């Protein structure tokens, strides 16, 4: 599947993944690919937290979804 | 002189939203925008439409941009009066940050409360004697105060 990032400062990222990807590893991919290390990631669905060992399937996220992010240091 | 970093805040929100959150600008003044986040699903406050404001100070974008909660919402992170107590409104500031990430992280705050960090304490040692509890009080204060 793909799906997206639109939140930062002006710019656009994209996320190709599976289903049952777990959100631990959607970070490393951001990590991966905007540099920032996944225990300052906090990842947004809809005015809802995206916990980490859960999935895209757990928050019934689908194809051509969009995430926004902000960034902390306690939590995932 | 009135600084474009203020407008743009707006015409960027006006050009591209964020789903859960809608928000106005004032005639009166580019300083001041009014705010209203629907409620999260699955949440002790869905169903809520909390209104709040927001102030762009003349050091904006070098440091914070200060809001006040103006709905009744019953919660770990918020002052007698409404001074919603989120770090990120004073702390380590940048011109990197928007409108638009104040409004996601207090959206966040709606969506996930911190009592590990509180100031409405009462609530943190509610939260900690029984969650479903403190679940049905913050429903029945939604219910009171927020459902306009």
């Amino acid at each position: 599947m793909q799906i997206f990032v639109k939140t930062l400062t002006g710019k656009t990222i994209t996320l190709e993944v599976e289903p049952s990807d777990t959100i631990e590893n959607v970070k490393a991919k951001i990590q991966d690919k905007e540099g920032i290390p996944p225990d300052q990631q906090r990842l947004i669905f809809a005015g809802k937290q995206l916990e980490d060992g859960r999935t895209l399937s757990d928050y019934n996220i689908q194809k051509e979804s969009t995430l926004h992010l902000v960034l902390r240091l306690r939590g995932g | 002189g009135l600084p474009r970093r203020i407008i743009k805040e707006t015409q960027r929100l006006l050009a591209e939203p964020v789903p859960g959150i809608k928000a106005e600008p004032d005639e009166s003044n580019a300083r001041y925008f009014h705010v209203v986040i629907a409620g999260p699903q699955d949440s002790p406050f869905e169903g809520g439409t909390f209104k709040l404001e927001l102030f762009l100070p003349e050091e904006y974008p070098m440091a914070a941009p200060k809001v006040r909660f103006m709905t009744k919402i019953y919660h770990p992170n918020v002052d007698k009066l409404g001074r919603i107590c989120l770090d990120i409104l004073k702390d380590k500031w940048s011109p990197a940050l928007q409108i638009r990430t104040v409004l996601l992280s207090i959206q966040a705050l709606l969506s996930a409360p911190n009592p590990d960090d509180p100031l409405a304490c009462d609530v943190a040692e509610q939260w900690k004697t029984n969650e479903a509890q403190a679940i049905e009080t913050a429903r029945a204060w939604t219910r009171l105060y927020a459902m306009n």
